[PDB]
């Protein structure tokens, strides 16, 4: 469906 | 670090609410914590029952020291997921935080992490890719049993989400919680009464609290008993402090709580005001000034209303359920419509000719499962909730599918119709009036004889063929509307003449009709079999039509001063128009 | 709207669960009571308990303007609640409260604005005024029995014919100034 994903940047 | 809060420390300052009663429920938790396996308890329940207070109250009990020695040394912790997720922007932030907190629990071996809404952590902490959810992370530790935690969830949430994770469910031991008895609730209020008395600077009487729990459950049906009662006690104090006077009514006496429950439930309160008393007393003739004849029908409507407001009424049924049958053109519906106007309450109309199919009737109680529209819920349940005190008109109920009867049967017997969504609608204050034309053909039918006979008895048999005895047995009354008499018609003519004058007043036109002309209009339009609608046609043909031509193109553009009179020589009315 | 305001203030003055929820059909004036409370306060015709109170309206769009990174929305939302908890003399008017049910969520994350606000509402540290239609409240807000229990529903009913003419007369100067016109008493009726 239409799902929002929150990315994580590398430290 | 800062995500966890030491409930015990909060208890020292008094922030935690002291737990009252719930002695048996507490025992089950302590027993579950002590056992070797299944160390983690799960407090399943309903919203507002007090499952969270038990966990928060457990720490309060520990500091007080009214617990076994084994649990006295324990320190209950509470995790806030929002703080945990506040700064988890980089990779591994959530894992390091949650894992770090878990290390603290295992080293101590005596702490308990009371996490409310345990179902939330099932899919929290992993945005995408890693899929490292808190549930998966904690799972291994629970297998060994080194760490014990307390959870809270509802029945719907537990089955829909928590039950899916069989691993977590195996570790936790379900606990069933139920709302406490009314007897237990009053003790809870008394125990908590000092806290609310100081904040509001008021003193609650022991008699008032008992009334609150009893009155709330009777009228407030959307919440459970423990929180529901407290809502009436908190608002009561708020109302007293807000009085313009300097806390003259410091103590909260009886009959004051009745206002709060009535206001919350949106139902008429006791100790009716003089305005309402005058309105109910005056509503013996005011209806008779718009609907002439059919006095027995009006009396039934006013008695049901007078009884309910007096305090004498059915415990779970509505104020009144009536079936208005009879000939065409009688005030079966008008008396209902004018009732809502006289009472100043919203009129709920439901033309049953649109609910003649089974699929359509399903829209009243709720919404079909197939529809994905966000506007779920039934048309009758939503309307009742919006206007609990109202008049419900089911016109031409005989046309509706028999399935509708199954809905009304539980309404007149129980007074509540739960919708598909689960909302509870109270029909205690809603008047129920349904009209029909069953057997109407017999009323207009003429017999094969010199003398026309009264087919009212035969018409009733048809009503008994459509409406089962159980349906009629639950109805408070089954009123039959008598035919309009000649004397009554003269009153009906005046009613239509007044309406005509009102329409003319908007155009600055005045109309005066002689009594002789009014009588002549009655003799032409009077038809016992066809009620009073033919009279309207006569008013249109002899009064509206001659003036419509004059109004558009004629002397009666403004001013009016019309005069209508009968011409006995030709038995025809003479119209006089003045241009003013 | 003296009766409706009297109940809203009563709910706000409550020790616990002091969060009103103005419900009613579109056009009744639910947002007129929340915003009007501020106008009533500055005018000075309010009880001393309500004086010095500040009403803040929440813009959910601005809140989620740049919450791309994980946890950004939670930090921003929690930061706002801390300000309310610290002052103890402020309210947060959340219009279209059905929207906050699911605002910021992961691929399968149950966490949302409703979960974060839920603990503080029960404690009573922060006061929150809500405004939503009957349809949304029953099909969206009433689904979460936990969030609804904390909110005290207030039914805003359509006013009578006489009540509305007074409202127009009250708002007549504002409209007259914008159009540089004058409205007669017969027109309003
Ligand atoms: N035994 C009790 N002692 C004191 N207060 C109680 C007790 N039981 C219920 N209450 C009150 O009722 C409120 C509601 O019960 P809670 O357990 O706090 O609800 P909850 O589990 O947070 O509700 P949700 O979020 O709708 S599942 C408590 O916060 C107290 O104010
Ligand atoms: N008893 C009455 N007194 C005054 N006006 C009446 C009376 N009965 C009918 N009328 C007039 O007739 C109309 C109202 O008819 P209704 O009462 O709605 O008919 P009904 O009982 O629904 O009949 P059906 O359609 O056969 S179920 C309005 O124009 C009323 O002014
Ligand atoms: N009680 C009132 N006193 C003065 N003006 C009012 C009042 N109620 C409504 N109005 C005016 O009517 C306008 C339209 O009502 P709204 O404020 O849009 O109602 P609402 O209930 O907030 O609408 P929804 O439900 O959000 S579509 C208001 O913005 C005011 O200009
Ligand atoms: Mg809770
Ligand atoms: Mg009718
Ligand atoms: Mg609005």
């Amino acid at each position: 469906e239409k799902v929002r994903d929150a990315l994580k940047p590398p430290s | 670090e800062n995500f966890t809060t030491n409930l015990n420390q909060l208890a020292r300052v008094g922030g935690i609410d002291p737990l009252i009663g719930r002695e048996k429920e507490l025992e089950r938790a302590i027993q579950v914590l002590c056992r070797r396996r299944k160390n983690n308890p799960l407090l399943v329940g309903e919203s507002g029952v007090g499952k969270t207070a038990i966990a928060e109250g457990l720490a309060w009990r520990i500091v007080q020291g009214d617990v076994p020695e084994v649990m006295a040394d324990c320190t209950i912790y509470s995790l806030d997921i929002g703080s945990l997720l506040a700064g988890t922007k980089y990779r591994g932030d959530f894992e390091k935080r949650f894992k770090a907190l878990l290390k603290q629990l295992e080293q101590d071996t005596n702490s308990i992490l009371f996490i409310d809404e345990i179902h939330t952590i099932i899919g929290a902490g992993a945005a995408s890719g890693g899929q490292v959810d808190a549930a998966n992370l904690i799972k291994p530790l629970l297998s060994s049993g080194k760490i014990r935690v307390i959870g809270s969830t509802t029945y719907q949430e537990f089955s829909n989400i928590f039950e899916k994770d069989r691993a977590l469910a195996r570790r936790f031991q379900k606990i069933d919680i139920t709302e406490p008895s009314i007897e237990e609730t009053v003790q809870i209020i008394n125990g908590l009464k000092p806290k609310y008395e100081a904040h509001h600077d008021v003193r609650y009487t022991a008699k008032a609290v008992r009334a609150a729990v009893e009155l709330a459950v009777k009228y407030i049906n959307d919440r459970h008993l423990p929180d529901k009662a407290i809502d009436v006690i908190d608002e009561a104090g708020a109302r007293a402090r807000l009085m313009p006077v300097s806390k003259r009514k410091k103590t909260v006496n009886v009959a004051d709580i009745e206002s709060v429950v009535a206001r919350i439930a949106r139902i008429p309160e006791k100790s009716v005001s003089q305005s309402d008393r005058d309105t109910l007393k005056n509503l013996g003739d005011r209806l008779k000034m718009l609907v002439f004849g059919q006095d027995k029908a009006i009396e039934a409507l006013t008695e049901a209303i007078k009884m309910a407001r007096a305090g004498l009424g059915h415990e779970h049924k509505p104020v009144g359920s009536f079936l208005f049958a009879g000939p065409t053109g009688v005030g079966k519906t008008e008396v209902t419509v004018q009732l809502s106007k006289a009472l100043g309450i919203e009129l709920l109309r439901f033309d049953m000719s649109e609910y003649m199919e089974r699929h359509t009737v399903s829209r009243l109680i709720g919404a079909p499962p197939g529809y994905v529209g966000f506007d779920q819920g039934g048309l009758l349940t939503d309307a009742v909730i919006k206007h609990p005190h109202a008049v419900l008109l089911l016109d031409e109920i005989e046309k509706a599918h028999p399935d509708v009867f199954n809905i009304l049967l539980q309404v007149m017997d129980n007074g509540t119709l739960t919708d598909n969504n689960g909302r509870k609608a109270d029909f205690r204050n809603v008047v129920l009036v349904m009209t029909t034309n069953a057997g109407v053909r017999e009323t207009e039918r003429k017999s094969i004889g010199l003398i026309h006979q009264d087919n009212s008895t035969d018409a009733m048999e048809e009503i008994k063929k459509i409406f089962t005895p159980e349906f009629r047995n639950r109805l408070d009354n089954i009123i039959w509307f008598d035919h309009l008499s000649t004397d009554v018609i003269h009153q009906v003519v005046d009613k239509f003449i007044v309406e005509l004058q009102v329409q003319l007043d908007q155009k600055g036109v005045s109309l005066e009709v002689s009594q002789e002309a009014r009588n002549w209009l009655a003799e032409k339009g009077y038809d016992r079999a066809m009620g009073a609608r033919p009279m309207a046609r006569v008013i249109q043909d002899n009064l509206k039509k001659p003036l419509a031509n004059e109004l558009l193109f004629g002397s009666l553009v403004d001013g009016g001063q019309v005069t209508v009179a009968l011409d006995k020589e030709k038995n025809e009315l003479t119209y006089g128009f003045q241009s003013a």
